[PDB]
DNA sequence: TGTGTTTGGGAATCCGGTGCCGAGGCCGCTCAATTGGTCGTAGACAGCTCTAGCACCGCTTAAACGCACGTACGCGCTGTCCCCCGC
DNA sequence: GCGGGGGACAGCGCGTACGTGCGTTTAAGCGGTGCTAGAGCTGTCTACGACCAATTGAGCGGCCTCGGCACCGGATTCCCAAACACA
């Protein structure tokens, strides 16, 4: 029949997805997780919905920043995959704890 | 009565960054030329990443800037992208890149 | 009603497309688990500053506002929502 | 109650630079918050430099040092020169 | 006789880290201070205090440079560090573009 | 005048960083990017001095210069 | 005449804390119990590292507190840590720490 | 002769408090004023950014409160507030 | 051919003497904290409006999930060659 | 500056885990409705903090002393790196 390459498709999921600019997280289950969040440090909090957008943004810019760093950490390493070790590293040397 | 701004050349409101540093409780004085001096250097700021979205639209054929436009425009002027570097643009994405060793052969 | 194991709902192809804008091509299957920690570690910092802001206000609701204000607190500062 | 925004004096410039190219809602709140970031940064070292040289005005030179400390090489070398012309001007005038 | 290699490096790893004093001499870095400060500013003076404040800070920061880098050359399965490995750490950090 | 710091000293200093083996061309690089930090500190001190009209660069300038950086330094009376 | 650090049951001056927070241009009016709170919060701060200090000191078999001391009373307490991670102390040194991978085999 | 600033005596009861056997050398307690100083600036600038966010006036104790909380980690926070309130609830009840 | 234990021998550590300089205490002074009192206003409180956050429902379809299948990348192993280390 | 040995780097194999694709399931997204908690604004009045003149003692500069710590030498100990024992 018909069957890519492995990675050919992951090359252009990568072009497709740094060329666009829309949230490739879900909003229902990030929104659920914000509040199930904050209900460990004070119970009946009500949220405006721009907040859970900026929450959103920022988590999702976090991330990819944290995914750059590595990628970057595992490619130093002769690798491709990235594994958890290379985000221990990313952050290790970013300074979070 | 002409306004401040126009007698010192700037569309930046000179009487208004005056009136914040005022309110601001930055300093017990504020002198004549600090608003000016300010306003002159935030007006200059403006007009340069106002030209290099306007550019980078442009170069999309498009004839209005969003937000990706001015994240473009930052991440690509690297005295910019030092001056915004701890900065995140909402809906502003990342620039294309991929690492040279990710290309297949 | 209660609110429980919502940390589920970042789920595996939502990661794999955050990795994709940070341009990774291929992906352990243990990366998932690992970033479903550390983005939680990450809210619960802004959360309980924004919380904080909120309490400090006096008000029930967390606005946006008191999220930017937490951002640049953590010296990530945030364009497009106010402020 | 009454907003304040640098949206119409961004859109002034904005059609300075550019005349034919207009500006999203969405840009111009990302435009009003880096204005305003800039505006503390710059005001706030300069009133750091202003208390820790015991000296109590903010003048236009305390301006000028916080340009230099704030902002990037030929950024910086550029930003003076305009600030100094608007300085000029309006003093001659 | 010889000591094994990277014995002497380990002993010598233990023997800085357990001490406090500066490890730059102090007299090339005070001509190195004031010659990039020529650029500057010319015919300037400096206290004594001001240039022992800037060695402190710089051989803080080079320390902690070093410990980045040395988590990266662990990371590529090596013991010895490269010019690579101080580029990808200075890299997450935010200094390098 | 970089070449002050000298191979032992930088040696010295990854040393106390952890480093057990060192590559030969560390040395270069790490001078560069020392060269680097110390040009932005001093141009950051100087630029206080002038402000504050001194001829003589103070440790309470490079104390301030250094916070800038977020590389806040304690003992030198700040 | 008793001072207010003694009315409040305190070691830090309370009189000097409002005179700073008067004279620091951080607000035009500052409450009667804002030195007091603030002096309390420096005073527990103080006395958690000279605790830990003193720990690290009497570890040595030493019976003053020198910088190296205060170093690693802030390094090996994770809250403290947290608390001063961007800061540099003078003649501080660092943590014995070697990766485990450098030892022999 | 300027005018001198400085925290030594206060550090030094401070630590007769917690160690009475043991000193402070010169360098440690310079080290501690300027520790003194930093957290006094920034629990001090983050209460005056709270008092200007709520477009309030004037700086009190709730405001420093919130700057410890938002300021120090968890456990280190619960104490300090632990602390302050206390020192401020005997503060007021006398007179 | 291989696994395991032992010793001279440099290198870090402990202990005693000693001496020296800074930390701790004491005194005289002064200036900044304290007291008491006046006065202005910042904000605490009540109270009122209206918006925007929450809960729910139904429907569509796009995305998530499970699974099959194959190949390509990670990782272990071997070799060599050279470039840092110890002196 | 030099001898050399370990580590970096190259090459190979293999095996399983990750990518691609297909069908099924699920819940996200959108719209639409309704309710009410709480955010935001306004008026009052009152307690609380700024300001000022007078008092004074707490703290700061200056001197002086001695003990804690640095330093030196001598003895103790602690890994190490061969090194041969012996199975």
């Amino acid at each position: 029949p018909h069957r890519y390459r492995p990675g050919t498709v992951a090359l252009r999921e990568i072009r497709r997805y740094q060329k666009s600019t829309e949230l490739l997280i879900r909003k229902l289950p990030f929104q659920r997780l914000v509040r199930e969040i904050a209900q460990d440090f004070k119970t009946d909090l009500r949220f405006q919905s721009s907040a859970v957008m900026a929450l959103q943004e920022a988590c999702e810019a976090y991330l990819v920043g944290l995914f750059e760093d590595t990628n970057l950490c595992a490619i130093h390493a002769k690798r491709v995959t990235i594994m958890p070790k290379d985000i221990q590293l990313a952050r290790r040397i970013r300074g979070e704890r | 009565a002409k306004t401040r701004s126009s007698r010192a050349g700037l569309q930046f409101p000179v009487g208004r960054v005056h009136r914040l540093l005022r309110k601001g409780n930055y300093s017990e004085r504020v002198g004549a030329g600090a608003p000016v001096y300010l306003a002159a250097v935030l007006e200059y700021l403006t007009a340069e990443i106002l030209e290099l979205a306007g550019n980078a639209a442009r170069d999309n054929k498009k004839t209005r800037i969003i937000p990706r436009h001015l994240q473009l425009a930052i991440r690509n002027d690297e005295e910019l992208n030092k001056l915004l570097g701890r900065v995140t643009i909402a809906q502003g994405g990342v620039l294309p890149n991929i690492q040279a060793v990710l290309l297949p052969k | 009603k209660v609110l429980r194991d919502n940390i589920q709902g970042i789920t595996k192809p939502a990661i794999r497309r955050l990795a994709r804008r940070g341009g990774v091509k291929r992906i352990s299957g243990l990366i998932y688990e690992e970033t479903r920690g550390v983005l939680k570690v990450f809210l619960e910092n802004v959360i309980r500053d924004a919380v904080t802001y909120t309490e400090h206000a006096k008000r029930k609701t967390v606005t946006a506002m008191d999220v930017v204000y937490a951002l640049k607190r953590q010296g990530r500062t945030l364009y497009g929502f106010g402020g | 109650s009454r907003k304040e925004s640098y949206s119409i004096y961004v859109y002034k410039v904005l059609k300075q630079v550019h005349p034919d190219t207009g500006i999203s809602s969405k840009a111009m709140g990302i435009m009003n918050s880096f204005v305003n970031d800039i505006f503390e940064r710059i005001a706030g070292e300069a009133s750091r430099l202003a208390h820790y040289n015991k000296r109590s005005t903010i003048t236009s030179r305390e301006i000028q040092t916080a340009v230099r400390l704030l902002l990037p090489g030929e950024l910086a070398k550029h930003a003076v020169s305009e600030g100094t012309k608007a300085v000029t001007k309006y003093t001659s005038a």
